RNA sequence: AGGACCGAACCGACUAAUGUUGAAAAAUUAGCGGAUGACUUGUGGCUGGGGGUGAAAGGCCAAUCAAACCGGGAGAUAGCU
RNA sequence: GCUCGCCGGAAGACCAAGGGUUCCUGUCCAACGUUAAUCGGGGCAGGGUGAGUCGACCCCUAAGGCGAGGCCGAAAGGCGUAGUCGAUGGGAAACAGGUUAAUAUUCCUGUACUUGGUGUUACUGCGAAGGGGGGACGGAGAAGGCUAUGUUGGCCGGGCGACGGUUGUCCCGGUUUAAGCGUGUAGGCUGGUUUUCCAGGCAAAUCCGGAAAAUCAAGGCUGAGGCGUGAUGACGAGGCACUACGGUGCUGAAGCAACAAAUGCCCUGCUUCCAGGAAAAGCCUCUAAGCAUCAGGUAACAUCAAAUCGUACCCCAAACCGACACAGGUGGUCAGGUAGAGAAUACCAAGGCGCUUGAGAGAACUCGGGUGAAGGAACUAGGCAAAAUGGUGCCGUAACUUCGGGAGAAGGCACGCUGAUAUGUAGGUGAGGUCCCUCGCGGAUGGAGCUGAAAUCAGUCGAAGAUACCAGCUGGCUGCAACUGUUUAUUAAAAACACAGCACUGUGCAAACACGAAAGUGGACGUAUACGGUGUGACGCCUGCCCGGUGCCGGAAGGUUAAU
């Protein structure tokens, strides 16, 4: 059966990745989040 | 000419064709083509804002001359198309000076006929001309709303229009509706009916013709859940409310007209 | 023209191997480590001017390095270039 | 010629049996329907939660839907256990 | 290693996506692997990915995104112009052979090609952010011409048979060779050339478009394949010699023809239909400002350059998506033989596998199958399930019908093999020869050779000749829905939804309507033969009565009635 998740790495960073986050202030604001959290990897991207 | 197909299959059993010889068989002239591309009835916010509007098949916008306004030159049909676009057929036009263009075929309209724009055009099918220069009682088509804007009214298959008055600036229309309009006497118009007559006469005979046109399907407002629609609900088929459109106003009846900006120019109303 | 700093760089290791071996008899090509941001241009003009040879051709790929694990902690080994550089016939390197 | 016919690929899902701590959180086997079209499929895009989308089943919107998910108001309130 | 079995439009091969070292070699067997494991996609170490031509990047745009100014909005922001991004599409160029444990159109051998920079020489109107051409486009159908490929023959090498026979009309194997360059054919399209003029192509234009002459009628464009060359080469059955017995090294015959033949190519063609079928650049061409015997252009020759990143490996799967080495899911390409209409199906080839617990036993019962006396739906809610029917040709075929259908109605007959007709026919293909010949990839004639149905007659074997696999059960009455479609992903596929058709109604264009504090946007680059909403639902016959209620439309004498 054809499951949910169906890999691509294009709209992966499109979705998600550094330069989606960055464009918008509610996306800057995740990556603020991710910071003050301390997380290993800000997005997708890495 | 308007064909019966043969029952040969449950979906041709009702189709009724309408076929014109005279158009052109070869691709459209390539200078005067342009995209359009297709709105599912979709805005700019990406939210369907016309139902029933989906898919048929591409199209290429045909740039058509509604201005009409390369005035003294006289023009040969070189030959008439079909357009995707819209009812009418349309003309292949020549000018002298060698540029082309595209009209609406005015009926009667055939490849060989001349035409000519401006004041001093000969009244005769496919001139345009100031309505103030065209006499009273003439049909027309193609007729400009404001001077110079291009032509806005009857413009459809089979659609004219007829100058029923002049008094001072203002000449007065029936519109094929039956509404008594006002429009300047500056304002052009062409002199005809728009051909292609027989484009009501199609029966598209099945489901998929429509779809070919991009017309999806209309759910029925009494099909639906309460939560969808006003009219939704009822265990079997109820109904008990006064129709109305998905947005609950009146649809039966209802007039929705209103511009006052526009009054003035309304003599008679259609009714 | 390259420098003669950044020649100096580019440059880091041959590279020792059976596929090096018989590269070096089969078809007189030596095979480097070469900075990661080397062009062939400047490997060319490196091993011209450091080996005193003349170089035919070079060819260049990244290899990439191998993820491994030191006492159940992954890590991984860098990226590095590697140049096949065939020299001339009659060059010896 | 055809939303024509029979029939593989392909798309589907009518019947039965199995399975039901499964081989599988929806399948397998044997049959079954469509199979040039209102067909089907790849890649990318757009529509966002009282919102979308819906050939309309309250269907679907990441194994979630008569109002998604995540975080917060938040230790809601609980004459109940 | 020898046998056996299984897949073979795949369970083979090559990819994209996705993964990311799983690849190769050595070594180890704790854990992992549903068992053992000396083995492994497991541990550890080492190795391995080579490009002007493949792909990315790059140039170009689609949907769409972002968007200087701008317009709009309490703020955040929204929309959008110029722009700028954005492939799933357009845009230069490489092939064969060889090679590694592991890469190869990347290395090597041989033979090519593309674009650009410099220079030299000759000749010369070059010049764009502009103009024009081109790029550049649908569905279906039909044939011709081809090739991939196969088959047979010839050729070459080998064979003479474990058991009767097998020196032959016998057996086995091989019989391969690219791009490029040259040639210009089947086919397709199109009249050509010169001159003069011109309200068009924002300006200009020698270009494009248009007009009028004159003259000539064959000129051009396009184009598969074939042939030649590439190739005195490469490859080559096999033999011979070492072996570190896994494999290396050496040499090398034939290398032709006929027939069949694609879903591939000619073909972005041709015919035809309506639902009328991207864009932009590269490219070609035209000039403008400008530049002037300069720059620049064209040609030839020489030389230089063509970076960077990807390249291992899996990829219908034990490596991706499904928590698993999970009967699931996953787009593209390749397409051998016999039978067959076939990519169905059966058996095979190349190739790949036997599915990571086995060994016994031969109870009940369960699962999946086979057969069954007599009966034949008595079973059951219900013929559920099973059984059955099943091909081709010919004959034959009812009601009813919208004249298409119903219909494969129903039902009947034939069917293998052998021989003859005919040592292989009708048909297809077509060599040599002969003649003509704008003398060629030509035409006519000519039929060798090759291929080859279908039928009839006669005979013949079996219980049975559509022998397997494969492959309609049929008929009668009736409800519902006209029909093909659609639907509750995962208990409902239906009479439900949709549908063509019908009607009412709104809507005069800055349309109604919808999304949206708005700007805008969709409706539509449409304009009443149009568009929205609502109900009904092919077609046929039709669609009655009631306007009090509630709506809607219209009215205006009077009553009542807001802010003020
Ligand atoms: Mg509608
Ligand atoms: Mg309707
Ligand atoms: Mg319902
Ligand atoms: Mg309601
Ligand atoms: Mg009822
Ligand atoms: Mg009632
Ligand atoms: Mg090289
Ligand atoms: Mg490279
Ligand atoms: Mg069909
Ligand atoms: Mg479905
Ligand atoms: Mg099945
Ligand atoms: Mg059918
Ligand atoms: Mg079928
Ligand atoms: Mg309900
Ligand atoms: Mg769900
Ligand atoms: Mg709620
Ligand atoms: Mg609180
Ligand atoms: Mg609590
Ligand atoms: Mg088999
Ligand atoms: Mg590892
Ligand atoms: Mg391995
Ligand atoms: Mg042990
Ligand atoms: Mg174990
Ligand atoms: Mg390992
Ligand atoms: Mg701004
Ligand atoms: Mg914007
Ligand atoms: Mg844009
Ligand atoms: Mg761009
Ligand atoms: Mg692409
Ligand atoms: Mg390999
Ligand atoms: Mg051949
Ligand atoms: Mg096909
Ligand atoms: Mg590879
Ligand atoms: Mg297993
Ligand atoms: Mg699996
Ligand atoms: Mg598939
Ligand atoms: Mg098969
Ligand atoms: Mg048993
Ligand atoms: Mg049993
Ligand atoms: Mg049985
Ligand atoms: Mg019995
Ligand atoms: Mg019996
Ligand atoms: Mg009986
Ligand atoms: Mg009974
Ligand atoms: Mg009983
Ligand atoms: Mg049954
Ligand atoms: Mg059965
Ligand atoms: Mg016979
Ligand atoms: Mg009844
Ligand atoms: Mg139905
Ligand atoms: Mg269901
Ligand atoms: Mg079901
Ligand atoms: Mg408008
Ligand atoms: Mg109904």
């Amino acid at each position: 059966m054809k499951r949910t998740f169906q890999p691509s790495v294009l709209k992966r960073n499109r979705s998600h990745g550094f330069r989606a986050r960055m464009a918008t202030k509610n996306g800057r604001q995740v990556l603020a989040r991710r910071r003050a959290k301390g997380r290993a990897r800000l997005t997708v991207s890495k | 000419a308007v064909v019966k197909c043969k029952p040969t299959s449950p979906g041709r059993r009702h189709v009724v064709k309408v076929v014109n010889p005279e158009l052109h068989k070869g691709k459209p002239f390539a200078p005067l083509l342009e995209k359009n591309s297709k709105s599912g009835g979709r805005n700019n916010n990406g939210r369907i804002t016309t139902r029933h509007i989906g898919g048929g098949h591409k199209q290429a916008y045909r740039i058509v001359d509604f201005k009409r306004n390369k005035d003294g030159i006289p023009a040969v049909v070189e030959r008439l198309e079909y357009d995707p676009n819209r009812s009418a057929n349309i003309a292949l036009v020549l000018y002298k000076d060698g540029e082309r263009r595209y009209i609406l075929a005015p009926k009667g309209l055939k490849a060989g006929d001349q035409i000519q724009s401006g004041v001093d055009a000969a009244i005769k099918p496919g001139n345009t001309l100031p309505m103030r220069n065209i006499p009273v009682g003439s049909t027309v088509h193609n007729v400009e709303m404001k001077p110079g804007k291009g032509g806005q009214l009857a413009r459809s298959a089979g659609t004219y229009v007829q100058i029923v008055a002049r008094d001072g600036a203002y000449v007065t229309l029936r519109l094929r509706s039956g509404e008594m309009r006002k429009v300047e006497a500056d304002c052009r118009a062409t002199l005809g009916e728009v051909g292609n007559a027989e484009h009501m006469l199609r029966v598209l005979g099945k489901a998929g013709a429509a779809r070919w046109r991009g017309v999806r399907p209309t759910v029925r407002g009494t099909a639906m859940n309460p939560v969808d629609h006003p009219h939704g609900g009822g265990e079997g088929r109820n109904f008990g409310k006064h129709p109305v459109t998905p947005w609950g106003v009146q649809t039966k009846g209802k007039k929705t007209r209103s511009n006052k900006r526009t009054d003035k120019f309304i003599v008679r109303r259609r009714s | 023209m390259i420098r003669e700093e950044r020649l100096l760089k580019v440059l880091r290791a041959p590279h020792v191997s059976e596929k090096a071996s018989t590269a070096m008899e089969k078809s007189n090509t030596i095979v480097l480590k070469v900075a990661k941001d080397a062009t062939k241009a400047e490997i060319k003009a490196a091993v011209q001017k450091l080996f005193e040879v003349e170089v035919e051709v070079v060819n260049t790929l990244v290899v990439k390095g191998k993820v491994k694990r030191h006492g159940q902690r992954i890590g991984r080994r860098s990226d590095w270039k590697k140049a096949y550089v065939t020299l001339k016939e009659g060059q010896n390197l």
